[PDB]
């Protein structure tokens, strides 16, 4: 299938990204600057965002064999470029202290938003495959940016090898199920198997395989060792982008995946699925409990978050506001690793050369910082489930769904994951107020992000409506 | 107050002081021990090369390594070394280890005759030959108090000048093998050819001809000296210009050549350079017009 | 057809021949006749380079055996492919990824 | 009249015994290596199945799989360099300074 | 066809052991070469051409040569690796082999309960790739040139020497 | 056993034993060709004496290379070592296999071609590589670096140059490429593509001036053989420059294999006159070409190539 103008004016996002990649490459060539080569990358990146309008005035189309365009697409690409623009406000100050060049950092995150609204926008394996890689080689980049240091090159060497591994599972698995199947299209995963024999062996295998690498890129219970040691030497610009929108472009494209093809109604998938979740939830909550570094703790966060999400998943093709229940979901969740991440990342901000510790000494923060530790706090409570937040908006649709499935188990995982992350939140935010013994625009429009998300928590879980209303609008074709 | 007295001509583990009165001139028996032990220090110098024993410092920081060139180079300039402090291509400290072409020169000269030590003086600049005869013949004629003739002078200026084309042509043709090109060497030489074909008919030998005396020279001009000299004045100019327009005139070995390793007055006249470096840095001095010899103010 | 099989063993037999023949030449001269730096990372970049580039150019030579049956629209996507390539290029040169002498 | 399942059988021999350079290593150049050796038995999983089916699809798969090999062997390198140019070694047991 | 395959196939086989349990970096690259020469003679041998020609020039052309690169830079000469036989050493290898062997099974398991009509080795010519890939496959290729550019740009900020 | 399927297939058996042996002796004389044609260019005579105009000093040559001592080094890899000459032979050889040199005399019709010329310089590069670690001397190891490192950055446009021809073609099959010169070579069109493609064959051959040492520890005929797989890998290129650019076989009033020896010999010739003339350019200069002029040069060109062919097809 060609390319048409409808197609061509579906494609804004893509196209608007590349070519602010491009110009800013250019830039880069021509002199390095570092506010310059930053106000063009944000620039192109709401050029994006604003450009999204005009798609949506193009309608839903399918544009390629490849690529599908519908409010799913819209959705998670907004998520996406939000989380991307947010990186590039919480970089420019942690790279004001950066010795080495600082230009190339805007470039990577451009190309991994790219790859995320790449994987938002896929309706294919290879598109799935080339969205997965086109965000885990900018995060290769950025993960290491800061290698001199020794947590960073660690980081980057674990997250690097591992991910290799997971795309070389990943790919085994696609191409077992494309030689079952004979189509790479999402749709066409199991329609050569009829009358109750959708149970083909070598098409179980292969998925089993992508479902490993996809459970290493969503940090899922037994592919999650790596969260926290990544999370943890990473930049913390880095690690806003890792936690927000690699796990939101991955898990949308996940949830098209199992909505579109015909092998994901099979229940060996969904028991294995459910026990993966119920793990996920388990381990992720339980590994936090004693944890004193808030990166790792807020790795153990994002495992546990994404059992949830799984919760959310095993149910698609039972309920009805499940891939609501996950937009509404990934939206809070979202916001609430923006904040934290960014309130983690404004007091790691300027780099303080690699040879001195990034450590975070959360104990009284609220008696310098008072702003920023109300930001905290409020995104603390938020990632708990307690009400008045949008995690809470998010948690009461993950336990619904679950209760729309007699999926009773997870439900149950559900629970004790929150009484247990209920426990280490409220003593990270309690840890905020007890007593221990900037200067630039950029640092005070990093602090208005994570001030706004706050307020947006804040307002959207005492009136979730608007959110809700946003994500029903955001129908995919069916 | 020395930075580094070591020996330069002889070798480090040499007993005595060759140029000392009782320092006996010749050679001594040879020995095949004193040669494979030596083999041995030529192996392990690689192993114990110490940069304090050569005066550098903060040898192996451990971003330097060390080059040697030597002792062998595929030129005809001769056999010496030189050792570089490096930085990946870039040098930053360098000694050269010479006297590996040391022969006794003046230590012969104080044990040949005035006159039986000439064959001697040609073999000091060996692309020099008469030129190098010169110097020698008018001392020892200073130290005679001897005023040769007209025709002596004319005859040694013309030799001089044969021979200094002579080197110079062999210079340009091995800096341009240097840069690259291979080919004006063989044509460069066959007009060594020539001149070695005037020379052979003066002189009777082609590159040490031992012709310059005390008070003149050797022989007489042969009959049929003239000749020979209008055929190679005839021949010379258009080889010169198609040298020219083949490498000198070239954009790579201009790019290969321009700019490299360049100095001023104050560097060479610190350094006590002297010929075509010290007239290239402005200074106008050559001893044939400012201290001029041999009858050179007649031309 | 017997046209392609003969061409299969043609091929085979000159592979076989001229490996054989350069084995026999080795055999040949190790039996006749008696008997008696720390490298920089500039050439780790330029393989890079030449790595990244080769797989780009092996999507050119995907595109130019068949750019009649592309029309135009496989002209302006192989244009932007250029583009691009040339763009990262432009990069390379102009931060001296691609100068040896500093 | 070769059959696909010995294809893949042929694939995933190569695939675990990757793998298993990948685990049992302790260099990461070889650590490397046996990444190499699972990516491409991945890529010729994909061209044995796109010519069982005659289709453009295994060989197009195939393209995109040796750009991230290549990309990714790349990458590791650079790492590899950057971990021996700084620590004078390639011991993977001995980086594991975050833990727990 | 089919004994060209089945040999080159046994070949790579014993090149990659070979190459897994080998102390010469070396002598690894140059199994791993060889390997992939005989995968690309398995390419060759299924009708699919590109894939074969794209393994020798690039996979072992490329890679490969980088890797060579590598190790020759490093001028590794087994510190601390020739010298050990860690993997050598059963306590080190008999349980990820162990875990690996039960692996090929479950997938070999799985590859044996599949339709299976064979493999007619139609040559499948590049000029049908190149008309997929600049076709239906556009932006594949334009988010693929962008991956190479991003690997580009990270191996150059990382591997620098300063 | 008469019957015509097998005399065919011994008749092309033949042929392509019959082309190897040809390609090999004519590497062979070619070195001796160079030594005398250097002298032509220099003024001299060259090697006159062993034989009848001096054709019998190839043999002396063989003879002597061959009842050399035969010598590895104490402390070097013995498999590299022998597998370096191997490999600077037999790649560039086949290389060779794919040219076509007359209509119906052809060693491999491959769909690959170009292509196939591709794999076998990439596995070319192996050789120096493998030169320069078995040797166990870190002069010889830079040197090595330095030779692939100019390999590898002109391998890295010589495809390019080749996808000129290539497009105009349609195929990469070399008897296409030939037939397709039936009205206008392809040096006409693909000029750019003509002299990039002949820096690349002249960089990857190492030969001048893109040279430089690796070859110091091999002696007898392991030296023989990188000496004659450099010859062989010349004719290889002056052949493949001739069926690409200047039509091959094709040719007016004599017959083909009249035409298509007379120019891959005044490319040989060609070669020759550019080793004596031109001088040695220095690194950085060599690789700024290679890199920053010659690529972007294949890339304009086969883009413009793409837009003429496209504006051609109504
Ligand atoms: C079958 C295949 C083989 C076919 C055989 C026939 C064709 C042989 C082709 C040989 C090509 C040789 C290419 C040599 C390129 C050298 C580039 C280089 O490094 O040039 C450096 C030099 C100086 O550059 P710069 O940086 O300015 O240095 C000044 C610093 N003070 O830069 C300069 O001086 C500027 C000029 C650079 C070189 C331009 C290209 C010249 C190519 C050689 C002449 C060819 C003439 C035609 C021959 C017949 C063709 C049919
Ligand atoms: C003999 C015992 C072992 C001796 C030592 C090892 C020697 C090398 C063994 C492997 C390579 C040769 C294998 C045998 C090939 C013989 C030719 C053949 O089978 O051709 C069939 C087919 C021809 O093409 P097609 O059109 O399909 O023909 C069908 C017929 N109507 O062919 C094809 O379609 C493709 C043919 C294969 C691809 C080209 C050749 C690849 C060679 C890879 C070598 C890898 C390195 C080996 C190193 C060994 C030593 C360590
Ligand atoms: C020191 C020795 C190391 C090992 C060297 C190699 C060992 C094996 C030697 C014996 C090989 C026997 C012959 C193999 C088959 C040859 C014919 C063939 O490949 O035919 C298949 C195909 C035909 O193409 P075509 O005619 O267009 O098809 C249309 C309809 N069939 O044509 C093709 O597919 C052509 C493409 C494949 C050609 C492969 C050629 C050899 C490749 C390996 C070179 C190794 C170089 C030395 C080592 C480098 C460093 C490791
Ligand atoms: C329930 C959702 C969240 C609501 C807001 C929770 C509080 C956010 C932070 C507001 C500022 C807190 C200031 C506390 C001061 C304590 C001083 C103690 C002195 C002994
Ligand atoms: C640690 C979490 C434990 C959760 C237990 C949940 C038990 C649910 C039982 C459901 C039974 C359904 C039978 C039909
Ligand atoms: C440098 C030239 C290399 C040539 C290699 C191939 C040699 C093959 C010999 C073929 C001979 C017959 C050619 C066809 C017949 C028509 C021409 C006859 C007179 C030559």
């Amino acid at each position: 299938m060609t390319i048409t103008p409808q197609n061509l004016i579906a494609l804004l996002p893509l196209l608007i990204v590349g070519l602010t990649v491009v110009v800013v490459m250019l830039s880069i060539a021509w002199r390095r600057n570092h506010f310059l080569n930053a106000t063009l990358s944000v620039i192109g990146l709401n050029a994006a965002l604003v450009s999204l309008w005009f798609v949506g005035q193009a309608g839903a189309m399918d544009v390629t064999p490849l690529m599908r365009v519908d409010g799913f697409a819209m959705l998670y690409t907004g998520l996406v470029l939000l989380a991307s623009l947010a990186t590039c406000t919480f970089a420019y100050p942690w790279l004001e202290g950066y010795n080495d060049n600082k230009d190339e950092f805007y470039l990577l995150v451009l190309i991994a938003a790219l790859g995320g609204i790449l994987l938002a926008n896929a309706n294919h394996l290879a598109s799935l495959f080339l969205g997965i890689e086109l965000i885990s080689l900018p995060l290769f980049g950025l993960v290491g940016y800061a290698f001199r240091q020794k947590r960073s090159l660690e980081a980057s060497i674990k997250y690097t090898i591992l991910s290799a591994a997971a795309s070389s599972f990943l790919l085994f698995g696609m191409a077992l199920v494309y030689a079952q199947s004979g189509d790479l299209s999402f749709v066409a995963l199991g329609k050569n198997l009829g009358d109750g024999m959708l149970n083909e062996p070598l098409l179980l295998a292969g998925f089993g395989l992508m479902i490993v690498g996809l459970g290493f890129k969503l940090s899922l219970v037994p592919f999650h060792l790596w969260t926290p040691d990544v999370y943890q030497g990473a930049p913390a610009p880095v690690s806003t982008f890792l936690a927000t929108a690699s796990k939101i472009a991955i898990f949308g494209v996940v949830m098209r995946l199992f909505l579109y093809a015909p092998v994901g109604d099979s229940e060996a998938i969904r028991v294995v699925l459910a026990i993966i979740a119920f793990a996920s939830i388990i381990f992720g909550n339980l590994m936090a409990l004693s944890q004193t570094n808030i990166k790792r703790l807020l790795g153990y966060s994002s495992i546990s978050h994404l059992g949830y999400l799984l919760v959310a998943l095993i149910a698609l093709q039972t309920g009805e506001m499940s891939m609501e229940a996950v937009g509404v979901y990934l939206a809070g969740y979202l916001f609430s690793s923006l904040g934290a991440f960014g309130v983690v990342s404004l007091m790691s901000s300027p780099y303080r050369g690699p040879d001195a510790d990034s450590l975070f000494s959360y104990r009284g923060l609220f008696w310098h910082r008072p702003i920023l530790a109300a930001v905290m706090t409020v995104m603390m409570l938020s990632l708990a489930g307690i009400p008045m937040t949008l995690g809470f908006i998010g948690k009461f649709y993950v336990l619904a769904v679950g209760v729309q499935a007699h999926l009773w188990w997870l439900v149950g995982a559900v629970v004790v994951g929150s009484a247990i992350g209920l426990y280490y939140y409220l003593r990270v935010a309690v840890s905020l107020y007890l007593h221990a013994p900037p200067s630039n625009w950029q640092y005070s429009a990093g602090g208005i992000v994570v001030l706004i998300s706050a307020l947006l928590v804040l307002v959207l879980g005492v009136w979730p409506q608007p959110l809700i209303s946003i994500v029903r609008l955001a129908m995919p074709l069916m | 107050g020395h930075p580094n007295l070591r020996r330069i001509m002889m070798p480090q583990t040499w007993k005595g002081h060759p140029l000392r009165k009782d320092y006996p001139a010749r050679a001594t028996e040879f020995s095949p021990f004193e040669l494979t032990k030596a083999k041995q220090d030529l192996e392990m110098e690689a192993l114990t090369f110490k940069p304090e024993e050569w005066g550098m410092k903060r040898g192996t920081n451990e971003d330097f390594m060390f080059l040697n060139l030597g002792p062998n180079h595929p030129s005809a300039h001769g056999a010496f070394r030189i050792v570089l402090q490096l930085d990946g291509e870039e040098i930053v400290d360098c000694v050269p280890d010479i006297g590996y072409h040391h022969r006794g020169a003046e230590k012969m000269g104080e044990r040949q005759s005035w006159h039986s030590y000439i064959p001697y003086t040609d073999r000091i600049e060996y692309l020099g030959g008469c030129v190098n005869e010169m110097p020698y013949v008018l001392a020892v004629e200073k130290l005679a108090g001897i005023t040769v003739p007209d025709r002596v002078n004319v005859i040694r200026v013309m030799l001089s000048e044969l021979f200094r084309i002579n080197s110079h042509l062999l210079y340009i043709s091995t800096f341009i093998q240097d840069v690259g090109a291979m080919t004006p060497v063989f044509f460069a030489f066959t007009d060594r050819q020539k001149i070695y074909d005037l020379v052979e008919a003066i002189t009777g030998f082609r590159m040490h001809p031992a012709w310059f005396r005390i008070g003149g020279v050797a022989h007489d001009l042969p009959r049929g000296w003239d000749r020979l000299l209008r055929e190679f004045l005839d021949w010379m100019p258009k080889r010169l210009a198609s040298y020219e327009k083949a490498a000198l005139q070239n954009t790579i070995l201009k790019g290969r050549s321009q700019g490299v390793a360049a100095y001023g007055a104050k560097e060479a006249l610190e350094w006590g350079t002297t010929g075509a470096g010290l007239r290239a840095t402005g200074i106008d001095f050559d001893v044939r017009k400012a201290r001029p010899y041999s009858g050179y103010e007649n031309f | 057809s017997t046209e392609v099989i003969a061409h299969h063993w043609a091929f085979a037999i000159f592979l076989i021949v001229a490996i054989g023949l350069c084995c026999l030449m080795l055999v040949g001269g190790w039996f006749l006749g008696g008997r008696a730096l720390r490298l920089s990372a500039k050439f780790y970049l330029v393989a890079m380079f030449f790595v990244i580039f080769d797989v780009e150019a092996l999507y050119l030579f995907a595109w130019s055996t068949s750019i009649r049956e592309s029309g135009w629209v496989g002209f302006v996507e192989a244009a932007i492919f250029i583009f691009v390539l040339l763009a990262g290029l432009v990069y390379l040169v102009r931060i001296g990824a691609l100068d040896w002498t500093p | 009249m070769i059959p696909l399942q010995h294809g893949l059988i042929l694939a995933a021999i190569l695939f675990v015994l990757g793998l298993t350079g990948l685990v049992i290593r302790r260099n990461l150049l070889f650590m490397l290596i046996g990444l190499e050796i699972m990516i491409n038995a991945s890529a010729l999983a994909f061209v044995v199945a796109g010519s069982y089916w005659g289709q453009t699809d295994g060989q197009v798969m195939y393209i995109l799989a040796i750009s991230l090999a290549a990309a990714e062997a790349s990458i590791g390198l650079a790492l590899l360099l950057q971990l021996h140019r700084r620590r004078q070694n390639l011991n993977i047991d001995s980086v594991s300074e975050m833990r727990g | 066809m089919e004994f060209a395959f089945y040999i080159c196939g046994l070949i790579a086989i014993l090149a990659t052991l070979r190459v897994i349990t080998h102390t010469n970096p070396v002598h690894a690259l140059l199994y791993l070469i060889i390997s992939l020469l005989a995968i690309s003679g398995v390419f060759f041998s299924l009708g699919a051409y590109f894939a074969g020609a794209l393994e020798i020039i690039v996979y072992a052309g490329a890679i490969m040569v980088l890797f060579v690169f590598v190790v020759m830079m490093l001028n590794l000469g087994g510190s601390e690796i020739e010298q050990e036989r860690q993997w050598l050493k059963p306590q080190v290898w008999i349980g990820p082999a162990i875990l690996s062997a039960i692996m090929l099974v479950v997938i070999v398991y799985a590859i044996l309960g599949v339709n299976d009509q064979g493999i007619d080795g139609t040559p499948i010519s590049a000029k049908a790739v190149g008309i997929t890939l600049f076709g239906p496959y556009v932006l594949a290729v334009e988010l693929a040139s962008m991956l190479l550019l991003a690997g580009l740009v990270v191996a150059f900020h990382v591997g620098r020497e300063e | 056993w008469i019957s015509p399927e097998l005399i065919e297939i011994l008749l092309t058996i033949l042929k392509a034993v019959v082309i190897l042996l040809v390609v090999v002796t004519c590497g062979a004389f070619m070195s001796f060709g160079e030594r005398r044609l250097l002298g032509l260019f220099q003024n001299r005579y060259g090697p006159n004496r062993v034989g009848w105009g001096g054709s019998l000093q190839l043999v002396a040559d063989m003879i002597k290379m061959f009842f050399k001592e035969d010598w590895i080094p104490k402390f070097s890899d013995r498999v590299i070592f022998t597998l370096a000459p191997m490999i600077a032979f037999t790649s560039l050889l086949l290389a060779f296999a794919i040219v076509p040199v007359s209509p119906g005399w052809v060693v491999a019709d491959l769909n690959i071609g170009i292509l196939f010329f591709l794999m076998m310089a990439g596995l070319a590069v192996y050789a120096v590589l493998f030169a320069g670690w078995s040797s166990n001397n870190k002069y010889s190891l830079l040197g090595a670096m330095r030779a692939s490192a100019q390999t590898l950055s002109y391998e890295v446009f010589l495809g390019l140059s080749l996808m000129g021809v290539v497009a105009q073609a349609g195929s990469f099959n070399m008897t296409d490429i030939v037939n397709s010169q039936a009205h206008v070579w392809n040096v006409i069109p693909q000029f750019f593509g003509f002299i990039t493609f002949a820096i690349a064959g002249v960089a990857v051959c190492h030969r001048h001036p893109f040279d430089q040492g690796y070859h110091i520890e091999y002696s007898g005929m392991k030296f023989g053989l990188f000496f004659v797989g450099e010859y062989i890998g010349i004719v290889t290129i002056s052949a493949l420059m001739v069926t690409l650019f200047f039509g091959g076989w094709q040719g007016p009033l004599l017959p083909p294999f009249i035409w298509f020896a007379l120019k891959t010999a005044f490319f040989m010739m060609m070669f020759i006159l550019i080793r004596a003339s031109l001088p040695r350019p220095r690194y950085d200069q060599v690789m700024s070409f290679g890199w920053k002029i010659c690529l972007p040069l294949t890339l304009i060109n086969l883009l413009v190539t793409a837009a003429v062919i496209l504006w051609q097809a109504q």
